[PDB]
């Protein structure tokens, strides 16, 4: 189970 | 006011980087008071609410945030990250792709979208979206940890020492930030990591389970202090998601139904559903309980139900692998919570009190290594059912076709009755073995093999061509029953030399890395004729192999693939190599198992972590002191010697053949009885209130 990058809306 | 929620929103950014989810949670959703159509703090409080596993709150947010902006290019691809959390590989890809579609230079989903792709068994694709997302944003941890391990997978050492020393300068600033590292705990035994590097790996890994329990407000649970209540037994629960046809289960499915009745209480807790296998039918029927925790999807209750169960010893066989359930040990639902067998590794997380293992692949002078402190068994932790599954691989029979053992060989449950069928069976002295010269009935099973034919019949008796295993009983093939025909096995049948030496390793093929394979190189060109025997794992990594191998000047023809077979085929082809060639950088724990119970003599370089020992441990229970290197040198000298000393090689093969039996490597029996013993250990000293210390005696 690989792990994702989640994205920080600015 | 979206400038102040936009504040609001970036200060819960903030937070959210230094690890303060809970405050980040707090400003999202107060910028949501003061924004309410704030399609950003939706998405944004959506990823926290993801890493508290509260994902179907997070995919409300999700879908709210892009009802307010249908073009949201970061709400998809984080909404893909919680519907594959979840299982939809499906819904993810759609999300990712949609993603890339607003946004064709979002690097995050390109990565994002490269982990279905490496999950999916697509390392190809899954290097060319991680390398997409590199290129758009080259810092990026996640998208080069995980793209470093696609190449580790398929053996491209491609710029391996810088990738190595950058991999290695990424954790040490994440570890120095307190960000959670990019590598896996699992994957770190592959890396040049400090031990520090490594258990530091692992304890933020364990933290992360606490984000996932908190949100329960679960307080501390009550634990027996004695075992009046279960009328003096000890009761001990076995979590595992590897209740079924894997190998864990192919080590230990035994062990529960093998406890003394009369001071212990299995409990056996499947984090996974059935999957229809004897392996699980077994493991249901002769635990005292099986609880389907699969069932129980939520961590608090799940946990309820393990401690009003009375465990007194709760045991990880998961560790930081696929369909673990960690957060049930962060609530400590039983005293006593030990590691065993499942992960080799420490978890480098407060919970687990102990870790089973053994002073040959975890000394002393190494308990730095480990969070946990050191349960020692007797011999060796590592233990396998083959004698209870491969019961037919205990004799063999060879055919004389000029005498080798590792050229034609016939193995069966009806062996004997079969070899008193026929009138010109000889004996070679060693358990002997005995010899088939090359009559009307030896050629007949060369004509099958050749032919490629299923199987004939001898005499009454059936005589299967191993290639065809799953043609003949498909439950003979998984190891869930015994083959009842007899199998021949040749070196035919592999595209192996008749008269060369045979170099194997069924290993996976990330395990191998630049040096190990230079080590084989010099091997193969000290032992001219020899040939090395490898798995297509995965396939698209032989052309990488050979590359490598070309370079180093060996011909293409001298390193030999074979495809993945069966579990059956593959511990009964194991007869027809002369040596294992270990993998140093992490051993192949489940593979010497299968390597030894076959007969083949395994060489191996023990190293400093746990998986890099486990080879040398199971030699040292087996008894074989002379197949473990100390140092490179001494590897590759093991190895010439047994493929040059052919009076050596007999010796070292019939001594592995006997001890396979003799010893305790393969005794599960024996293995319950100081697993008990080991048990009873830690509970005498939990009753006079000690804390967890080392058992190493
Ligand atoms: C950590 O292992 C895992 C983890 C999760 C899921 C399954 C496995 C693994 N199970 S195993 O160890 O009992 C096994 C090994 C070999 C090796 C050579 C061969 O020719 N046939 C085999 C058949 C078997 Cl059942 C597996 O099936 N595979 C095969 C596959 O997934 O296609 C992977 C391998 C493990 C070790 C060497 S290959």
């Amino acid at each position: 189970e690989t792990g994702t990058t989640n994205t920080a809306t600015t | 006011c979206p400038t102040h929620a936009d504040s609001l929103n970036n200060l819960a950014n903030i937070k959210r980087e230094q690890g303060n989810i809970e405050e980040a949670v707090r400003l999202y959703r107060k910028a949501l008071e003061v924004f309410p159509e704030f399609a950003a703090a939706h998405s944004n409080l959506a990823s926290v609410l993801q890493q508290q596993g509260k994902l179907q709150e997070a995919l409300m947010h999700y879908k709210e945030a892009i009802r307010i902006s249908p073009t949201f290019a970061d709400a998809y691809s984080n909404m893909g990250n919680t519907l594959k959390e979840m299982q939809d590989v499906q819904g993810a890809l759609q999300c990712y792709t949609r993603a890339i579609q607003i946004n064709p230079a979002f690097a995050d989903a390109h990565s994002n979208l490269a982990s279905i792709h490496k999950d999916s068994g697509n390392i190809p694709e899954a290097i060319a979206s991680y390398r997409t997302a590199l290129k758009l944003k080259p810092d990026f941890p996640d998208a080069y940890c995980n793209l470093a391990h696609c190449l580790q997978i398929v053996c491209d050492w491609t710029d391996y020492d810088e990738r190595m020393k950058k991999l290695v300068s990424i954790v040490a600033d994440q570890l120095e930030k307190n960000r959670l590292p990019s590598v896996h705990p699992h994957h770190s035994m592959l890396y040049p990591l400090s031990h520090g590097f490594r258990k530091a790996i692992a304890e933020r890994h364990g933290n992360l389970c606490l984000d996932k329990i908190n949100v329960l407000h679960k307080p501390p649970y009550e634990h027996p202090k004695d075992l009046k209540l279960s009328d003096g037994r000890l009761r001990v629960g076995y979590v595992s998601s590897d209740f079924g046809n894997h190998p864990t289960s192919h080590l230990m499915q035994s062990i529960p139904g093998m406890h003394n009745p009369d001071k212990f209480e299995v409990f056996c807790y499947a984090l996974s559903p059935d999957d229809g296998t004897n392996f699980r039918v077994k493991v249901m029927a002769e635990a005292n309980h099986f609880i389907d925790l699969s069932q129980i999807p939520c961590n608090g209750k799940a946990a309820d139900r393990i401690h009003q169960d009375g465990i007194h010893i709760l045991v990880n066989m998961n560790g930081y692998t696929k369909g673990a359930r960690n957060e049930l040990f962060a609530l400590r639902p039983a005293p006593i919570q030990a590691m065993w067998l499942g992960y080799p590794g420490t978890s480098g997380a407060l919970f687990m009190d102990y870790i089973i293992t053994d002073q040959e692949t975890s000394p002393a002078e190494v308990a730095e290594q480990y969070s946990e402190k050191l349960a020692y068994m007797p011999h060796t932790f590592f233990i396998g059912d083959h004698a209870n599954m491969f019961p037919h691989l205990k004799k063999k029979a060879v055919i004389d076709f000029k005498i080798y053992d590792n050229r034609i060989v016939l193995n069966g449950i009806d062996l004997k009755a079969f070899l008193d069928s026929l009138p010109d069976v000889k004996i070679v002295k060693m358990l002997n073995m005995p010899v088939i010269p090359m009559n009307t009935i030896a050629e007949a099973v060369i004509e099958m093999i050749n032919r490629g034919q299923i199987q004939i019949t001898i005499n009454g008796f059936s005589i299967s061509n191993g290639l065809a295993t799953t043609q003949i009983n498909n439950k003979a093939a998984t190891g869930e029953e015994v083959p009842r025909t007899i199998i021949v096995t040749t070196r035919s049948q592999y595209g192996l030399p008749e008269d060369a030496i045979v170099y194997c390793n069924f290993n996976q093929l990330y395990k191998i890395d630049p040096s190990t394979l230079q080590m084989w190189a010099n091997i193969l060109k000290r032992v001219p004729n020899s040939v090395l025997w490898l798995l297509r794992f995965p396939a698209v990594g032989e052309p990488n192999i050979q590359q490598y191998a070309q370079n180093m000047g060996l011909p293409q023809n001298r390193i030999i693939f074979s495809p993945v077979a069966p579990k059956e085929e593959h511990v009964r082809r194991g007869q027809l190599a002369d040596v294992c060639l270990d993998t140093p950088l992490c051993n192949g724990h489940t593979t010497g198992m299968d390597v030894l119970w076959a007969g083949t003599p395994m060489v191996t370089m023990p190293g400093e972590t746990l998986a890099s020992r486990v080879a040398a441990s199971q030699l040292t229970c087996l008894g074989c002191l002379e197949l473990i290197a100390k140092n490179r040198q001494e590897y590759e000298d093991i190895a010439v010697k047994l493929g040059t000393d052919l009076e050596y090689l007999k010796k070292v093969r019939g001594k592995v053949w006997k001890q396979r039996i003799s010893s305790p490597l393969f005794n599960t029996k024996q293995y319950t009885m100081e697993l008990e013993r080991l048990y009873l250990q830690m509970w005498e000293h939990y009753a006079a209130g000690n804390k967890p210390d080392h058992m190493i005696k």
